[PDB]
């Protein structure tokens, strides 16, 4: 009834801080696992590109 | 010779701590060598070539089949192109003398060809006079701008 529903409310609001922490400690997880998964994609680019200079450079000096 | 390929590598000049200006110059190698392998010869080139430096470094390649004797001109030839390329074109020349061992033995060999009164262990008296009129080919010239640097190898017998 009413009363068991105020009382199923209150633990339901309790639950739902219960997902309010849950949520936000997924988000904190994967917030920075696209960081880490973008950091890793400009590393790998940055790395190429550090050989293509090297690569001009040589067949030029050849 | 993984050590003197990565000095003559990346051997740089920092103008940014001393106030020359850029005008970046690198380096001239001039590179000597007396009873070399093939192993160690194969490296040094794939090396040069990767890295950008055969088309400033002049190679004095004296291989461990050619005779033993001629060994005996190699660092004086070296030595006397990079005292021109040096004092008379402004370069800054690096010499890597690859294993003065096998030079001092071959002239251990001529020396004892002429029962020349050694040293100790076999060497000649006058060996002295030889490593120093190689060596002291090296140093700055006041007035110039060339410079000539000098990494000798050794191979030390029992280390
Ligand atoms: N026939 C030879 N072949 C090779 N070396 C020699 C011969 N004769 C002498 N020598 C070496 O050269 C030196 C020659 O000295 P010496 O003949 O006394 O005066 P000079 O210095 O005018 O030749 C000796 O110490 C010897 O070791």
């Amino acid at each position: 009834s009413k009363l068991e529903a105020i009382l199923s409310q209150e633990v339901e609001a309790e639950i739902q801080a219960l997902l309010q922490e849950a949520e936000a400690k997924a988000e904190a997880v994967k917030r920075e696992a696209e960081e880490k998964a973008k950091a890793l994609l400009q590393a790998r680019e940055r790395a190429l590109e550090a050989q293509y200079r090297a690569a001009l450079r040589r067949a030029e000096s050849a | 010779n993984e050590i003197a390929a990565q000095i003559a590598r990346q051997a740089t000049v920092r103008p940014d701590l001393s106030g020359e200006g850029e005008k970046e110059e690198p380096f001239a190698v001039v590179f000597a060598a007396m009873g070399i392998t093939q192993r160690e010869l194969s490296y040094f080139i794939q090396e040069f070539e990767r890295t950008g430096a055969l088309s400033r470094s002049v190679l004095f390649l004296n291989k461990a089949d050619d005779p033993t004797i001629e060994r005996i001109l190699t660092p004086r030839m070296a030595l006397t192109v990079a005292e021109y390329l040096a004092f008379e074109h402004d370069y800054h020349v690096l010499v890597i003398l690859t294993d003065m061992t096998n030079y001092c033995e071959a002239l251990r060999e001529i020396g004892a060809a002429r029962e020349e009164i050694p040293g100790r262990r076999g060497y000649p008296g006058y060996m002295y006079t030889d490593l120093a009129t190689i060596y002291e080919r090296a140093g700055v010239v006041e007035g110039k701008k060339g410079s000539v640097t000098q990494i000798p190898i050794l191979s030390m017998p029992d280390d």
